[PDB]
RNA sequence: GGAUUUUUGGAGCAGGGAGAUGGAAUAGGAGCUUGCUCCGUCCACUCCACGCAUCGACCUGGUAUUGCAGUACCUCCAGGAACGGUGC
């Protein structure tokens, strides 16, 4: 079946997430397209290569495997999964 | 009845110094124009002064506390234990009695 | 503050309550073995009030040593009665009654309903205090104590009765060094072996007995206790003979055996001690630890489901006939068809007349209660709380209408000529004015 | 009214204006203080407004809090054994109290990670070279009563009080 | 057959589970799931150069779980 | 079912798993290298398709060093070791 | 089992991040639901400044860790 | 069961894979039992690299972050449901 | 329902050298204590390649902004580097 967690990202879609991957990228972005293998396709990202220097990027693309965190519109707190 | 108590214990504690049953501080204390309401034997209460007295002079004894020091039961468990098993054959023959006089009285 | 009076008075009665509490605690019998453990660790408690309560007592003699000449005076008294009897001429409008001076001390070293314990024994028990490998005194945990010695000794042909064998010989050939750091396991067998002899028994004479051990240590561990007929005498540290005693005493004070060697009379000492704390540990529950052997082999040659045991350790009603109804009869009266109701908890009534009844009954009666809504006729087949909630709103609401509030709707003549409800003028009324 | 942990356990520890765990006493008057280490180290700032506290002391030993907010309380004395209860706070807010003398600021020191704390509406203010001292026994402040600490007042500090 | 099955008959087991984390953790775990997802309780965990400190309550997962170690006088013929 | 298991039993028996197969038909040793360099030497209890390893009379060592790294052992009896952390699994081993 | 919602990106360059510090460019021409990207005219710029055109490759999802878009697409 | 749930609710210190803590309080789990965290916080150790400098844990907000099944290790209960 | 995105893991390991530099109150071996002599784990300072470069907050002044809104992060010069993590 599909997974609350997932739910919670679709929910996350469209607005400004903030994941984290497995290098330390930690890409803060609005979190355009996303699929069951959390597969994040987000766009004006701001990826922050784990340096530091954080750079600017637009139509960025990160894959499920790689997320060591994502933060999710806190404003979903409400969101009909935990009720 | 807290400052009942209190003048409970204060006679007891002064009757602890007196020299004799008519020789205490209490005999001309009854008729020093002051109330002591609990030196008569009709009340009850006269019983618990006997007792708070009882307790003075079981602690102004020379194993009270006055001269001398307890060490059998300050540092002994096993004497502790001893007295405790005593107590407990003591009650259990107590009882024993009892109801052997009770069989005899059914 | 009569040091001598009230302080000897209070003391008197605590320890006069513990010794109470304990000939009650040993008088009272044990059912699980940890109760008897725990009665066991509660008397120590009880016990070591009284010996607090005897040693706060026997330093009583500094001010009593000030007071003796002072209390025996026949010729003062009533003196400091009058001023006693005015210092507590105080007022007494504490209008009020407490027991709470010696019926106290009762209910602190007594026991409880739930579970015995006093007022000190709310928090003691054996579940911070006994293992589950041994339960409180059934078994031992000696399971750390083998994964310590294979990992020390790197054997993968060192069984449980092996060790169990070396363990329990009481001065036997050893199976490991001495000088080596398998005593160092052997020191913590021995804190484990001395924490578990103290736990078994909290009411023998704890101090008295390892100041026993520690007099036997001294002088007849170290001069001799195991003698012979070099063999003569043997030393348990260093692992040299003696040709007698006046050889003994000559190897024991010389330079070699002192601090000349990691084996000597200064550093071997605590490892010395540590192994024969073991060693008496061991004979003294030398049925204990055997017992314990005895549950390990339990569980070693016992089958695997008494292993997990032991790790764990017609179609109708009745009628006033007596018997059933016919079939026929149970589906014409529709007795096969149930309804539900949801005021009623989603209690199932079976067939239409039961049903029927159910909105006269004292469950459905109760569920209309609880929702704060009269059981009438109004709500006869309402069956869903929704429902029964909702109908109150417009019922409330029309017999709202009918009904008619006067004070809420009468016509009161303003004395200049206004109209105001009539609750408002009888208010404005009294209100200053009106 | 006795302070105990029932308005602990009701109360409200959150994610403060800051983003950090603060732990709400808006309406408490408690003058007793004890018992906060209930909070098991997931609280950052205490905040304890209407508070009868008398004084400032009375803090457990918690390890990772940051911010101690003391603020319409009745603050007479300073209590000493401050940075060994909270060794990694940084800010406290305890304005507007009854704070006159130099030796009301004489714990201020223990705490080496102190950088904001607010004793504004105290009448230790009107005193001169005041804020001299507050940043001469605390070299670690620079945030000092809605300022910023400067070499200027550092120098000052440095020179009185010789 | 595989031996998940095996460790699915275990609850109030005193076990000490080595993680993939570095980790040393002791308890009687709660419950068990074909997942290998071993939930502790009263435990006491340890992580690589890490003080044996104490959880009320932790979920540890399947993966994470590098080895494990039942009690001592436990049947692993009728546990498997 | 039935012929399901019993073609899990042919692969166990004649695939690669033939270590796991010795050590459960005659109770044999098997050296299982751990994916952090943890050497365990014991017997097999019983063994699955994704060498899911419980294990009797096991013994857990490695090299730490503290420089000259020193040979850490522990005896560990029993243990169950799923198949997750093994490199490889020997079934003979010379020591 | 879905395939990715890459299509928009087919045909389109883009700077990706595969692990090991690997970045490349390439051209998003073909996969599969196992997310194998095919990139032409690959060009792989290794941690030094220095850049290998590998031209065709078929690249795992294994490995890259992301990737962002050169052109708006 | 599904026991987890038995713990929702509640503010959890929920593990990564690279050794540091989220703190936070659980809203749900799957059948990969992925996290997210509602009012999360995240404590990461700061490298003293001496002997003379100590080993301090800083932390970062994140709120409601969607903690992938990656992450998840270990999780403690560190305060009461809120 | 262990083969590229979540639960049968790619994890683990070790901090560049050296100078008649310094401590191990309670813990090193050996030259069969105390003293001296050497060797296998740290930090504090000096030197070499302050391990280098980065950007991110941060501190010291000066410097520009008086501006109504829901936030990765927002003025500019400068230096020191107390902190973060990225390639070698």
């Amino acid at each position: 079946s599909i997974g609350v967690p997932i739910k919670v990202l679709h929910e996350a879609e469209g607005h400004i997430v903030t994941c984290e991957t497995n290098t330390g990228e930690v890409y803060r972005g609005k979190l355009i397209e996303a699929e069951d293998n959390m597969n994040c396709q987000m766009s004006n990202i701001t990826v922050t290569y784990r340096d530091g220097r954080v750079a600017q990027l637009e139509q960025v693309y990160i894959r499920g495997s790689k997320i060591r965190f994502l933060i999710l519109p806190d404003m979903l707190k409400n969101a009909p999964m935990l009720k | 009845s807290a400052f009942d108590l209190d003048v409970v214990k204060l006679t007891a504690q002064f009757v602890a110094r007196n020299g004799r049953q008519f020789l205490t501080q209490l005999m001309q204390k009854e008729q020093r124009n002051y109330q002591f309401d609990f030196l008569r034997p009709q009340h009850s209460l006269f019983n618990y002064f006997t007792k708070l007295v009882e307790q003075y002079t079981k602690i102004l004894i020379p194993p009270k506390g006055l001269f001398s020091k307890l060490k059998k039961e300050a540092e002994n468990p096993r004497e502790v234990l001893d007295q405790v098993c005593y107590r407990v054959e003591w009650a259990k023959f107590q009882e024993r009695e009892r109801k052997k006089e009770e069989e005899e009285k059914e | 503050m009569e040091t001598i009076l009230e302080q000897q008075r209070r003391y008197h009665e605590e320890k006069e309550r513990l010794m109470d509490v304990m000939a009650k605690e040993m008088l009272t019998k044990k059912s699980t073995l940890r109760d008897q453990i725990n009665s066991d660790h509660r008397t120590r408690a009880m016990q070591d009030r009284y010996m607090e309560v005897s040693g706060n007592l026997r330093d009583l003699y500094d001010d009593k040593d000030g007071l003796r000449k002072e209390e025996l005076n026949a010729i003062s008294g009533p003196n400091e009665f009058a001023e006693f009897y005015n210092r507590l001429k105080q007022i007494k409008e504490f209008h009020r009654k407490h027991p709470n001076e010696i019926c106290v001390p009762m209910s602190v070293e007594f026991e409880e309903l739930l579970k015995a314990r006093e007022n000190p024994s709310e928090e003691a028990q054996n579940l911070v205090e006994f293992t589950d490998e041994e339960g409180y005194g059934r078994y031992l945990d000696l399971h750390d104590c083998y994964l310590k010695y294979i990992n020390l000794k790197a054997s993968e042909k060192l069984d449980y009765i092996t060790y169990l064998s070396i363990f329990d010989q009481l001065f036997d050939i050893p199976k490991e060094r001495k000088n080596a750091e398998y005593k160092r396991y052997l020191e913590m067998l021995l804190e484990y072996l001395q924490d578990y002899t103290d736990r078994v028994k909290p009411l023998q004479d704890q101090n008295e007995l390892f100041g026993k051990i520690q007099a036997e240590f001294e002088k007849k561990w170290e001069n001799g206790t195991f003698p012979g007929w070099e063999e003569r005498a043997q030393r348990l540290f260093s692992t040299k003979g003696k040709s007698l005693e006046s050889l003994d005493t000559s190897l024991f004070a010389k330079n070699p055996k002192s601090k000349g060697t990691k084996r000597d009379t200064e550093r071997n000492k605590d490892i010395a001690f540590l192994e024969a704390q073991i060693y008496e540990y061991v004979e003294i529950l030398g049925e204990q630890r055997h017992l314990t052997h005895e549950n390990v082999q339990r569980k070693q040659a016992r089958t695997g489901e008494e292993r997990e045991e032991e790790e764990e350790e017609k179609n109708l009603p009745l009628g006033w006939d007596g018997k059933p109804i016919p079939y026929w009869l149970y589906k014409l009266h529709g007795l096969n068809i149930n309804y539900n109701c949801e005021i009623c908890g989603n209690y199932t009534y079976r067939g239409p007349k039961a049903f029927q009844r159910h909105f006269a009954e004292w469950r459905h009666a109760h569920g209309m209660r609880c929702l704060g809504i009269p059981n009438t006729a109004h709500f006869a087949n309402v069956t869903q709380i929704e429902d029964a909630v909702s109908l109150w709103a417009k019922l409330k609401l029309q017999k709202a209408s009918e009904r008619w509030q006067p004070d809420t709707e009468e016509e009161y003549e303003d004395s200049s000529g206004n109209v105001v409800n009539k609750k408002t003028y009888e208010d404005l009324k009294r209100q200053g004015l009106l | 009214v006795k302070l105990t942990a029932e308005l602990i356990e009701q109360a409200a520890q959150y994610t403060n204006a800051v983003r950090d765990r603060e732990l709400d006493l808006r309406g408490y008057k408690i003058p007793v203080i004890e018992n906060l280490g209930a909070t098991l180290d997931q609280f950052d700032a205490i905040d304890f407004s209407d508070n009868e506290i008398r004084k400032l002391d009375g803090f457990p030993l918690l390890r990772r809090l940051k911010t101690l907010l003391v603020n319409n309380n009745r603050i007479c004395r300073i209590g000493e054994g401050l940075d060994q209860a909270l060794p990694c706070l940084t800010e406290l807010i305890l304005t507007n109290n009854s704070l006159v003398e130099l030796g009301d600021l004489d714990p201020l020191a223990s705490l080496k990670s102190l950088t904001y704390l607010s004793i504004l509406r105290n009448p230790v203010t009107n005193k001169k070279h005041y804020r001299l001292y507050v940043i001469y026994k605390v070299p670690q402040v620079r945030v000092l009563d809605f300022q910023k600490v400067k070499l200027k007042e550092r120098q000052e500090a440095e020179k009185m009080f010789k | 057959m595989k031996l998940v099955r095996f460790l699915m008959k275990l609850s109030h087991e005193t076990v000490t589970i080595e993680l993939k984390n570095g980790t040393q953790v002791h308890g009687t775990i709660t419950g068990v799931d074909v997942s290998m997802n071993t939930h502790l309780k009263a435990v006491k965990m340890t992580l690589k150069n890490r003080e044996p400190v104490q959880l009320e309550t932790l979920s540890i997962r399947g993966n994470n779980i590098r080895y494990f170690i039942l009690p001592d006088s436990l049947p692993l013929d009728t546990l498997l | 079912p039935e012929e399901l298991q019993k073609r899990e039993e042919e692969e166990f028996n004649t695939g690669p798993l033939s270590v796991l197969t010795q050590s459960v038909k005659n109770n044999t040793q098997v050296l299982i290298n751990c994916r952090n360099n943890k050497k365990l030497l014991g017997r097999v209890k019983a063994f699955d398709r994704h060498c899911n390893m419980v294990l009797e009379n096991v013994k857990e060592m490695w090299t730490e060093v503290p420089s000259k790294p020193v040979n850490k052992d522990r005896y560990i009896s029993k243990m169950f070791l799923r198949g997750d952390s093994v490199i490889v699994v020997l079934r003979n081993p010379l020591i | 089992a879905h395939p990715p919602e890459l299509k928009k990106f087919m045909d389109k360059k883009l700077s990706l991040k595969l692990n090991g510090g690997r970045h490349v460019q390439g051209i998003l021409r073909g996969f599969d639901p196992f997310m194998n990207l095919v990139i032409d005219e690959c060009v792989e710029m290794a941690t030094s400044g220095q850049q290998n055109n590998i031209g065709m490759v078929v690249i795992r999802g294994n490995s890259i860790i992301m990737l962002e878009a050169l052109e708006r697409v | 069961s599904s026991k987890m749930l038995q713990h929702i609710d509640y503010r959890m210190r929920c593990i990564l894979q690279d050794g540091r803590i989220f703190i936070g309080t659980f809203k749900a789990f799957d059948k990969h039992m992925n996290l997210i965290l509602c009012d999360c916080d995240e404590f990461r150790k700061i490298k003293p690299k001496n002997s003379k400098q100590a080993e301090r844990e800083e932390k970062r907000v994140l709120g409601l972050v969607l903690l992938r099944g990656e992450n998840l290790v270990s999780m403690t209960v560190e305060g009461p449901p809120p």
